């Protein structure tokens, strides 16, 4: 949400050779993954 | 293009002796003043220009399907804005159905 | 509220720094010889770095914070 | 899968087993490695040398282009496009600001008007000086006005070029090509440069 904040306010200046439409969606591909902390939850609810 | 007065066609032009000479098919023959010294042009980025988005940018304001965003429109005082993000920088233009829109447009 | 400002301002920071990386504002990009550039006064350990020694980061911004607000607003029009 | 970097299903196996030649490549890279050593060890110097190498052509920086049938004469007031008749305030400060560079005496009836895209400019990181240079480097034949590089929105940056007589005396022999052709030829060769 907060790279859309950014977008709304032109926040967002892409990199050289970038455009800011495919510098946008590199942002949000980044942030839209799952941490390592994610099966801390999963090993909790199991017993290996 | 020159329009031949007597037949209506699309005369031929040439270059002769650093004028401009515009002949038809029927004969009449005339010269262009200024507005016709334009051999050819080209506009880049004709998928992202302003006057592309003209209609839809003025009808986006009424049409359902455009995603609303939460700001005031400092016009009527509205609460809510048609937010629009268009072209391959994504422009983002704010829109309202009093005739209000970003970027002072 | 500190996180929220703190975030905000190390943002922009990070924004101009990002942006202002190979991009030179003398125009160009960057003529780097003895560690800092010839056009402007960037320095390499600066471009990635906003907390060891910010007062270099609050003097370089401090120079060409307008000209970037003005190249920022027109990218962001027509 | 998009263009330029294209490995969806089987291509880059058929650009290997039939031969394809490197015009028909759809995911062609290559890897360099800077000459110092030293210079390798950091970031900065890598970040800016690439991209000191990427082409930028000439026409990825205009807008719209127009050419012209119009010759320039500093004193004698020629005939111009109506729509492109205020170009010539700016005209008489280039004048005035090069005394080095006046018009040859051999300009054809041929003008080629050019819209700098502002964004683009500053996107790539592109000075007016730097164009101005490379296209004169690179073109002999022909003569280049300018105007001001502004800071200020909504007014553009104009480059004009005049095309000589040279640039017809080229190859003229070959007499099927007339003279609009040629200087079609030319604005090719200006946008691709
Ligand atoms: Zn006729
Ligand atoms: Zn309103
Ligand atoms: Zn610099």
């Amino acid at each position: 949400e907060e790279i859309n904040n950014r977008l709304l306010h032109g926040d967002i200046m892409p990199p050289i050779g970038l455009t800011t439409h495919d510098f946008y969606e590199k942002l949000q591909l980044n942030a839209l993954k799952f941490p390592d902390r994610i099966l801390k939850p999963i090993m909790n609810s199991i017993n290996p | 293009m020159k329009i031949c007065k007597a037949c209506s066609s699309c005369m031929v032009r040439t270059y002769v002796d650093g004028n401009i000479i515009f002949r038809c098919s029927c004969g009449e023959s005339v010269q262009g003043d200024s507005q016709n010294l334009l051999v050819s042009s080209k506009v880049y980025h004709t998928g992202e220009m302003e006057d592309k988005y003209k209609i839809f940018i003025k009808n986006a304001p009424f049409d359902p399907t455009n995603c609303q965003i939460k700001k005031d429109c400092p016009n009527c005082h509205l609460d809510y804005l048609t937010q629009i993000c268009i072209g391959s920088q994504k422009i983002i233009i704010l829109v309202c159905r009093c005739g209000y829109m970003s970027n002072r447009g | 509220k500190k996180v929220q400002t703190a975030l905000k301002a190390s943002l922009e920071f990070n924004t101009f720094y990002a942006f202002y990386e190979s991009r030179c504002p003398k125009g160009g990009l960057h003529d780097f010889q003895d560690k800092k550039c010839v056009k402007c006064g960037l320095f390499t350990y600066i471009i990635y770095d906003h907390l060891s020694q910010p007062e270099l980061v609050h003097d370089y911004y401090n120079n060409y914070k307008d000209q970037y607000d003005k190249e920022k607003m027109s990218i962001r029009s027509i | 899968v998009a263009g330029g970097t294209n490995k969806s299903g089987i291509v880059r196996p058929q650009e290997i087993f039939s031969a394809k030649p490197v015009e028909a490549e759809q995911s062609s890279e290559m890897l360099l490695r800077l000459k110092n050593p030293e210079v390798e060890t950091n970031k900065t110097y890598a970040q800016e040398i690439a991209n000191s190498i990427e082409l930028i052509t000439f026409e990825r920086l205009i807008l719209q282009w127009h050419l012209l049938y119009e010759t320039y004469s500093s004193t004698k007031k020629n005939v111009m496009y109506p729509d492109f008749a205020s170009d010539v305030e700016w005209m008489t400060d280039f004048l005035e600001n090069h005394p080095l560079l006046q018009p040859p005496e051999d300009i054809a009836n041929w003008c080629i008007r050019l819209e700098l895209n502002k964004t683009t400019m500053i996107l790539k990181s592109i000075s007016l000086e730097s164009i101005i240079n490379s296209l004169r480097a690179k073109h002999p034949n022909t003569y280049i006005m300018h105007s001001v590089e502004n800071t200020a929105s909504g007014i553009p940056i104009i480059i004009r070029i005049y095309l000589r007589e040279s640039a017809f005396r080229r190859s003229t022999n070959t007499r099927m090509a007339t003279d609009e052709k040629i200087a079609v030829n030319v604005v090719d060769k200006l946008l691709n440069s």
